[PDB]
């Protein structure tokens, strides 16, 4: 029936959940961070994006997800 | 003094001591503060 839509809606939306509350935190941590402390800035900041990264993998893993179910 | 030895142990970054702390490179101006007694007859310390 119409079960393929509902699932590619769950899909997105509860991949979307928890990256966007983890990346919040990243990006909030490291600019207060960097606010703290600005010569440290090129570290953090290579460390953000290799954790900011990481999440939407799993975000995007429900996106792939939200085609796969669609075709 | 051993509050002092303590937190510099720490914090020893230079931003983090450009307050104070930090050791000016260029030393262009320098300031002598000089103790003298008010008084004379304190012999040859005044003088020295």
């Amino acid at each position: 029936e119409g079960l393929n839509l509902v699932a590619t809606a769950l899909a997105v939306g509860l991949g979307a959940i928890g990256p966007g509350v983890g990346i919040g935190i990243i990006v909030s941590g490291a600019v207060q961070a960097i606010g703290r402390n600005p010569e440290i800035e090129n570290r953090v900041v290579t460390y953000m994006f290799i954790g900011i990264a990481f999440t939407e993998a799993l975000a995007i893993f429900g996106l792939v997800i939200a085609f796969l179910i669609g075709f | 003094r051993e509050v002092m030895a303590n937190l510099t142990a720490r914090v020893v970054g230079a931003a983090r001591r450009g307050t104070l702390l930090e050791k000016r490179e260029t030393v262009k101006s320098v300031a002598l503060l000089v103790v003298t007694p008010d008084r004379g007859l304190c012999g040859s310390l005044v003088a020295n």
